[PDB]
């Protein structure tokens, strides 16, 4: 001539109604 | 009264007067290699990839639009149908751009088969290739139009089953080309359509772009829910989240066709 | 000219 | 060379390997490119057949020399893109010149 | 994160997994590295793009370098080409 | 455009949780009859491995394409 | 194309008549493949008829049994197809 | 035998020298038994053209009189219809330039005395847009035939109705197409259609139609004045009739002259026109009957005569009979390969086999002529010239093929050296 | 085949049929059959083209909508059609005739000449924007085969300082003896006339009975 960890690294693929923080 | 009697390959099939020779095929069982023809959109006869030979004739037929006529048996499986589809798909291929890896429409093609079954081991072209601009044809529909076999089924659909009457040739030669003439976007519900009728992946869907391929794609059979007319669709999911949702035909209800919003 | 042929036209319609 | 990863997520990789090892999904990159947003061969799961090597239209994948890649926990053994590119960057010298030597025979 | 930006959150479970080790990520993120190539100036209207080697590169695709507008980008190597 | 796959009759059972697993995000499942698809020539013959085996059967008829009427000449019409 | 040898098609076939005129009970279906090879098909009760015949018959001696398979079509009532290959 | 009298020649004003218009057609005489010849019948029209057993004087050779006869049958409420084509996009089809130029009438009355015939509304004539100044000539005459009321409702003093109308070609060679006409005319792309629903079935606007050469419209009032066998006589066998033959390159004197049909091709350019250029043994290769048409090298080229059954017996055709000579000064790869050229910047590329064949054979013809292709190649171009032969859903794709399948079958050695040539000096 | 829409080249450019033009409109439908507003649009945007030669997208919209036609309608004839200019075109527009006739006549040499006499490489337009020179295909007239129409000049039988004398006349003065400059007479036998040089025979001569 002359430790590694594995993981998905795809992201979330189903999001949340985030509750309104309002309160009513 | 009103049955011809028609020969496929000698089963003889009896059939209406006015029935395509594809269509003589079919009742016996046998296809037609087809492009450019659709069961619901006009003969067009364009790509001719359906030439068979009637018996005792000189030249053969084309299959989507010769009218059957009397005693004429078909040799759908001859030596010269056979040439002639070898040598069509010679043609097809020689023009396309080898991005069967990109074009999405990888497992779903019409015209890799027809060549994977009916068409030409190896290539002659030695010359070289075409190439298209891409346009935009709206945020629904994805034209990598250097893909087009020139088959004219998006124009009819557009026209016929869809009355939008935007999409039309333009030009002559080999440079004619499917696209708007002026830079307006395909506007209208029935749009995704294009799509699922484009047997070639030139125009394919943006947001289903390269999410998947269809092999892997597990296909349930369900209901639209998003409008009344509950046309049938097929769910395609993959290890568990939808991928796509694609036509499937219901007589009655959407006969091989979905709104642009539930798909 | 230009128009000779179309205005030829118009005399047969 | 320049410095693109070679894969285009055709995922016929992943059609082609007989121990159903190789886990690919992918979505359009911004630039509009094609892209595998997760690329994950189980090496437990894979018997090295070298079909992958095969089919790989751009030769993204490719079996590479080491064979001293022993670990301590199970977990190692899977690889995610992130190695597999690391792994790919490691020994992308030998690999191109083991190609070199092998393309015309294939 | 990464390339494609895989990423825990703090209330994320599923992190623990690097407590005392290290991840896998690359520097030389490719996203940015075609984008640093610069764009191939051809004469011709179209033009080939073997990914550079034949054989040891993609299969042929021809692009229409037609608009100045538009950079045509092999859809392989996402390489530029400047008319 | 091809009909070779709308040939032959298939029997397929319900689909069940597939949830993502943790540790590579990979799809799991815990139902083993998912992946099996039996195919049958006949309707009755696949009605008949239902019964005997003793799971729950709902046939939907086959529904295939209508005849449909096309000429060239038809379309070429002025009037219509 | 494979090398077929005629010679064989027509051998077989004749000994494929043979077998059937001899066991007319049980034997139904002979055939001979287009790759030169003999499938007779018997009555399940011909199991044991069948292969005696063929075991100990000077112009048909088949002493060994290569494998016994069965293929499982779910679709045929009667499912499994009990395959005997004998040399 | 040729040699036809000037008397016996059809279009007398050919070269002018007579006035085109109506006054110089009277001392023609060309509207001499137009009632007459109404009056007998449309039946007795047809009897003429088949006693005549003209061929079609368009590239097709088709009966004349079996085309006509065919939209003979009763109407079914839809107005029948004439189209003429005056377009000859064709290379050395200077011919029809004339009767349009030089003898409107003759046509005029063709369209009528043609119109009974098939019972026609009104005839429209598809004269290519380049002919600008060739419409102006026509319509001139056409206005004087109305004003004459030749032509238009009761016209020639008879109960017959006819209108005569021109169209103007915005230069396509393939608008020339029998179905590619009738769309033009309905104004939607040039673009052919399927034969099965055949053109006077289904014709323009849905209604029934025929499609005529001009050549053939006009001939068929003189034929049916001098009577079928008198035209009958001069041709050969089915061949029959004086057709014009246009000889265009590499002759001394390039001229249409419309002598006999059933010339021999050594006697043609040696007797009338101009000897060929050079000598008569200065002669590559003879194209009879136009581009399409194969080109017939000299050893054939005097043993056979242009008549459309002796040209097939040789593998060639009659065609639009548009002899273009080549001397033994030229590089007909070059020479074909520009014809191939010519038809990847015309065909409409509606069917597949003519669009990529076309262009695909045009890139191996521009290699051929540079010599770069290698000897194994010439053949392919011959398997790719036979798809689009048989598979093309009109016939400019037949067309197309002819020329090349031409080149290889009697000059093959030639293309080899071209080919050697190259490999030599690396 | 694909109008980016310019500032010069669309609809921003108003078109609309000269009073006099919109006449000649109305004339063309009712040649065509009654109700077949169709059949007229290719001679309807050849007015358009005769009107203004650029004939850009506005004028093609206007075509449509004067002729009530699907817009693309019009668009793909005009397309389809060389004779339709989408683009600008000189005041001459002159023609070569490049055809294999044509070429075994010297065609070919015909267009060095006028390349040097524009001082232009051909298919654009002069900078004078007076004269555009472009390769055209067989515009028949072949029998006469140096050919190059200008405008539908089809001067034939062109030696190659003929055209420079023609191209001298286009450049200063007009109407430059359109036709043959050859002596011959349309088509005709240079050496005659051997097809007929005898008196025509007049009317009702030799007219069969029946
Ligand atoms: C590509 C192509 C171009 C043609 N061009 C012409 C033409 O310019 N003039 C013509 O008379 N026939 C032309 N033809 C032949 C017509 O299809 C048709 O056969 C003919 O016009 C009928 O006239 P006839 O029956 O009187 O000969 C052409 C055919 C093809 C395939
Ligand atoms: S369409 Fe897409 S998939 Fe079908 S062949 Fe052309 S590229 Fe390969
Ligand atoms: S786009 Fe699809 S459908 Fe429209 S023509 Fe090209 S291929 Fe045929
Ligand atoms: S690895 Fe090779 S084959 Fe598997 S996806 Fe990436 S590119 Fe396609
Ligand atoms: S052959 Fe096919 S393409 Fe060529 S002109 Fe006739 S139809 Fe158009
Ligand atoms: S399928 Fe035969 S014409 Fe397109
Ligand atoms: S080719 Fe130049 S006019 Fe016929
Ligand atoms: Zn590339």
């Amino acid at each position: 001539p002359t430790q590694y960890v594995p993981y998905s690294t795809t992201r979330k693929k189903i999001h949340e109604w985030v509750p309104p923080s309002t309160p009513y | 009264s009103n049955l011809i009697e028609v020969f496929v390959d000698g089963q003889s099939v009896m059939v209406e007067p006015g029935t395509t020779v594809l269509q003589a095929c079919e009742k016996v069982g046998m296809q037609i290699p087809r492009f450019c023809y659709h069961e619901r959109l006009s003969v067009a006869g364009n790509c001719r990839m359906c030439l068979v030979e009637i018996e005792k004739a000189p030249k053969v037929v084309a299959a989507c639009a010769m009218p059957v006529m009397k005693g004429w048996n078909i040799l759908t499986n001859s030596e010269k149908s056979k040439k002639a589809r070898e040598g069509v798909m010679e043609f097809l291929l020689a023009n396309h751009p080898l991005d069967c890896p990109i074009c999405d429409q990888g497992g779903e093609c019409d015209l890799q088969d027809q060549s994977m079954m009916f068409g030409s081991d190896r290539s002659r072209f030695l010359e070289g290739k075409r190439a298209v601009e891409d346009k935009n044809i709206g945020p629904l529909v994805k034209t990598i139009m250097t893909r087009c076999i020139q088959c004219t089924r998006c124009i009819r659909f557009a026209s016929e089953i869809a009355g939008v009457d935007d999409l039309g040739t333009t030009g002559r030669g080999n440079d004619m080309q499917v696209g708007t003439y002026i830079e307006k976007m395909f506007m209208s519900e029935l749009s995704g359509n294009v799509i699922d009728i484009c047997p070639v992946g030139a125009l394919t869907s943006k947001p289903y772009a390269f999410t998947a391929r269809p092999w892997e794609t597990r296909k349930t059979e369900s209901i639209d829910v998003m409008d009344a007319v509950g046309s049938n669709i097929v769910v395609s999911t993959r290890t568990g989240e939808v991928m796509r949702i694609l036509p499937r035909m219901h007589e009655d209800i959407n006969e091989e066709w979905i709104s642009d919003k539930t798909r | 000219n230009t128009y000779t042929f179309l205005d030829l036209n118009l005399d047969l319609s | 060379p320049s410095g693109e990863e070679r894969c285009i997520a055709c995922k016929l990789c992943e059609a082609i390997c007989p121990a159903q090892a190789i886990t690919i999904e992918a979505e359009p990159r911004a630039d509009g490119s094609r892209r595998t947003t997760r690329y994950d061969i189980d090496m437990t799961k894979c018997i090295y057949c070298g079909f992958c090597q095969e089919a790989c239209p751009v030769d993204a994948i490719v079996e590479g020399p080491n064979f001293e890649f022993s670990t301590e926990t199970h977990e190692e053994l899977l690889y995610n893109k992130e190695k597999l590119l690391n792994n790919g960057d490691k020994w992308e010298a030998e690999i191109a010149a083991n190609i070199q030597a092998d393309y015309l025979y294939r | 994160i990464t390339h494609t930006g895989q990423v825990y959150d703090e209330k994320d479970y599923r992190r623990v997994r690097f407590v005392d080790r290290q991840k896998e990520v690359n520097e030389n993120f490719a996203i940015d590295l075609i984008a640093q190539q610069p764009v191939n100036e051809v004469e011709h209207r179209i033009i080939a793009c073997d990914g550079g080697g034949g054989a040891l590169g993609h299969p042929k695709v021809y692009i229409n370098l037609d608009k100045e507008t538009k950079t045509g980008t092999c859809g392989y190597c996402g390489l530029q080409f400047k008319q | 455009s091809g009909v070779n796959n709308t040939k032959k009759w298939k029997m397929e059972f319900d689909t069940r949780e597939r949830w993502e697993n943790p540790l590579m995000g990979w799809a799991s499942t815990a139902d083993p009859l998912s992946n099996m698809v039996l195919t049958f020539s006949a309707k009755e013959d696949a009605i008949a491995f239902a019964e005997k085996n003793g799971w729950s059967y709902d046939v939907e008829e086959k529904k295939v394409p209508k005849p449909k009427s096309k000429s060239y000449g038809a379309n070429f019409s002025w009037n219509k | 194309v494979r090398p077929r040898s005629d010679v064989t098609h027509k051998q077989l076939s004749a000994f494929g008549e043979y077998v059937a005129e001899i066991l007319p009970k049980y034997v139904q279906q002979v055939q001979v493949s287009c790759l030169d090879e003999l499938e007779i098909c018997i009555h399940p009760d011909g199991v044991i008829p069948t292969l005696t015949f063929l075991r100990d018959h000077t112009n048909a001696q088949f002493k060994s049994l290569a494998d016994l398979t069965a293929v499982d079509v779910p679709t045929r009532q009667n499912r499994f197809e009990i395959v005997y290959n004998l040399l | 035998f040729g040699s036809l009298k000037d008397e016996d020649r059809i279009f007398t004003n050919l070269y002018g020298r007579h006035d085109w218009r109506l006054k110089g057609a009277l001392r023609r005489g060309d509207w001499y038994k137009t009632k007459e010849i109404l009056l007998k019948g449309p039946d007795w029209i047809l009897g003429e053209m088949k006693t005549s057993g003209l061929r079609g004087r368009g590239g097709a050779g088709f009966p004349t009189g079996l085309k006509w006869s065919f939209m003979n049958k009763p109407s079914d409420g839809r107005p029948k219809y004439l189209v003429v084509n005056a377009d000859e996009g064709e290379p050395g089809t200077c011919k029809d330039r004339e009767i349009m130029r030089h003898d409107p009438h003759k046509l005029v009355e063709g369209c009528l005395v043609g119109g009974r015939a098939m019972g026609a509304r009104a005839a429209y004539i598809y004269i290519r847009g380049e002919f600008y100044n060739e419409a102006s000539n026509l319509q001139v005459a056409i206005r004087e035939a109305y004003e004459a009321g030749l032509i238009g409702k009761n016209a020639c003093g008879s109960d017959y109705d006819f209108d005569v109308f021109v169209v103007r070609g915005a230069g396509a060679y393939i608008c020339g197409e029998e179905t590619a006409l009738i769309e033009s005319i309905e104004g939607k792309q040039g673009k052919p259609r399927l034969k099965p629903p055949f053109p006077a079935d289904v014709g323009v606007f849905g209604c029934p139609t025929t499609v005529a050469n001009v050549e053939t419209v006009a001939v068929s009032p003189t034929i049916c004045r001098r009577g079928g066998t008198w035209f009958a006589g001069f041709g050969r066998e089915r061949n029959s009739g004086t057709k014009l033959f246009n000889i265009s390159g590499h002759v001394n004197h390039p001229c249409t002259v419309e002598e006999e049909m059933s010339v021999p091709l050594k006697e043609l350019i040696e007797k009338h026109a101009g000897g060929v250029t050079g000598g008569w043994d200065n002669l590559l290769a003879v194209i009879p009957g136009g581009s399409s048409t194969p080109l017939i090298p000299k050893s054939v080229c005097e043993t056979v005569l242009m008549d459309f059954d002796a040209l097939v017996q040789a593998q060639t055709g009659l065609g639009t009979a548009a002899v273009i000579v080549m001397d033994r000064s030229t590089d007909i790869v070059k020479a074909i390969a520009r014809l191939i050229e010519f038809y990847k910047h015309e065909s409409c590329g509606q069917c597949t086999p003519c669009r990529e064949g076309v262009d695909w054979m045009n890139k191996v013809m521009a290699r051929f002529v540079k010599g770069d292709a290698r000897p194994a190649e010439i053949d392919s171009l011959w398997e790719i010239s036979k798809q689009i032969e048989g598979h093309t859903i009109c016939a400019l794709g037949d067309g197309a093929a002819w020329p090349v399948q031409g080149l290889i079958r009697h000059f093959r050695p030639e293309l080899e050296d071209r080919m050697q040539r190259f490999a030599q000096q690396h | 085949f694909v109008h980016r829409d310019t500032p010069e080249n669309n609809p921003d450019t108003p078109f609309d049929f000269t009073p006099e033009n919109y006449k000649r409109i109305e004339a063309i439908v009712k040649n065509y059959p009654e109700g077949h507003q169709a059949a007229a649009v290719l001679p309807v945007l050849d007015l358009a083209q005769r009107q203004n030669g650029w004939l850009p997208i506005s004028a093609m919209n206007k075509v449509a909508e004067v002729l009530q036609v699907p817009p693309m309608r019009v668009y793909e004839v005009a397309t389809f059609y060389t004779m339709y200019n989408r683009k600008p075109v000189g005041k001459y527009h002159i023609q070569v005739c490049t055809t294999t006739p044509c070429m075994l006549r010297d065609s070919d040499s015909i267009l060095e000449t006028l390349q040097r006499k524009l001082g232009i490489k051909v298919g654009e337009t002069t900078p004078d924007k007076l004269f555009t020179l472009i390769e055209v295909e067989c515009l028949g007239a072949c029998v006469n085969a140096p050919m190059v129409q200008i405008n539908d000049n089809y001067y034939e039988d062109l030696t190659p300082k003929d055209i420079e004398e023609i191209i001298d006349e286009l450049k200063a003065g007009k109407v430059p003896k359109p036709g043959p400059r050859s002596g011959r007479f349309c088509c005709e036998p240079a050496g005659g006339l051997t097809s007929l040089t005898e008196p025509p025979k007049g009317p009702g001569f030799g007219v069969q009975a029946g």
